[PDB]
């Protein structure tokens, strides 16, 4: 009211909740990377 | 419009269809007569046509 | 097509015009159907993609299957496979609504399936459909181009011909009983050639 | 018979069809991408 969508996921920088920090780990080693421009309308 | 036979400078007596510059296709490009519709055509030299 | 705005995006709209041209009817891979020849199996594959639902989804981009999940080579069955007809077309405002002297306004109609060659050029047109948008207006990536906006077009569900005067669409007008009957008591009178004759006119 | 996973899908380099070429793109102008490590074992 150049606005772009975001280049990266915003769930790690929001830290939502407690749980929400469990969510964004899982299967053993592994880091969560939901990759590059992973947004759509 | 106020016109005489044969038109005007770059602008015909009556309707003339051209194929559009871009999307080359039809429309009408003018014509006093049609232009007109629904006022009053004043011809000079009605009898050069 | 002239009073087609976003605000109307989303929603059902009906629309009148002339067609000015259509497209070839190609058909479209649906699903694949395979054979292993050291196996004696057949496998198959479904895809989709963005026109196929109104509501968004997330992509699915399967890739057309060469081999086996053990490394078998595998044949293609184009009997068994599924194709569906598609064809695109473009509807204008109609000459005799135009305004004068004013170059045109056009929007784009997509078909699938069942209504696929119900229409030829120079048709007058009324079409029932959906306005709906797609993809990205240059918004992913960095795209520092801003001049264009957001693709849109119409999924399109009803296509009505129109009859005009001096045009290629013929009328035709239903029957019923009603009329059927008192035509052929009509047919029995014998001055009738004299009073169609004088109806005209 | 040290060996790791592919860095990046396989699919483009390896040119295994024609119709191959047409599942390598599709939904307009978005250009595909699998990421950083698809492959699982």
């Amino acid at each position: 009211n150049t606005v772009s969508l975001p280049r990266s996921c915003l769930s790690t920088i929001e830290s939502e909740s407690s749980m929400a920090n469990e969510s964004n780990i899982g299967d053993e080693s592994t880091k969560k990377n939901c990759g590059p421009d992973p947004y759509i309308i | 419009v106020y016109t005489s036979g044969k038109g005007s400078s770059a602008a015909g007596l009556t309707a003339s269809v051209q194929r559009d510059p871009m999307t080359r296709e039809f429309y009408l490009e003018g014509g006093a007569m049609v232009l007109a519709d629904g006022g009053v055509v004043c011809i000079d030299e009605f009898d050069k046509m | 097509p002239r009073t087609l705005t976003a605000q109307h995006l989303n929603k059902l709209v009906s629309v009148e015009g002339i067609v000015t041209k259509t497209s070839l009817v190609r058909p479209k891979l649906i699903r694949s159907v395979h054979y292993a020849a050291k196996t004696g199996r057949f496998h198959y594959r479904d895809y989709t993609d963005a026109t196929t639902t109104l509501t968004t989804r997330i992509p699915t981009p399967a890739i057309y299957p060469t081999e086996d999940t053990e490394g078998n080579k595998l044949t293609t069955e184009y009997g068994y496979s599924t194709f569906i007809d598609h064809q695109r077309i473009t509807v204008q405002e109609m000459p005799e609504m135009a305004p004068a002297g004013q170059l045109p306004r056009s929007i784009d109609v997509i078909l699938d399936d069942d209504l696929v060659d119900k229409t030829k050029p120079g048709d007058r047109v009324n079409v029932v459909g959906v306005f709906k948008s797609l993809g990205a207006g240059g918004m992913n990536q960095s795209n520092s181009n801003t001049l264009i906006g957001f693709k849109t077009l119409i999924l399109g569900n009803t296509v009505y011909p129109l009859h005009a005067r001096s045009t290629g669409v013929a009328a035709r007008q239903m029957l019923t009983d009603f009329d059927i009957r008192n035509i052929n008591k009509l047919s029995k009178k014998k001055d009738i050639f004299d009073i169609l004759s004088q109806s005209l006119a």
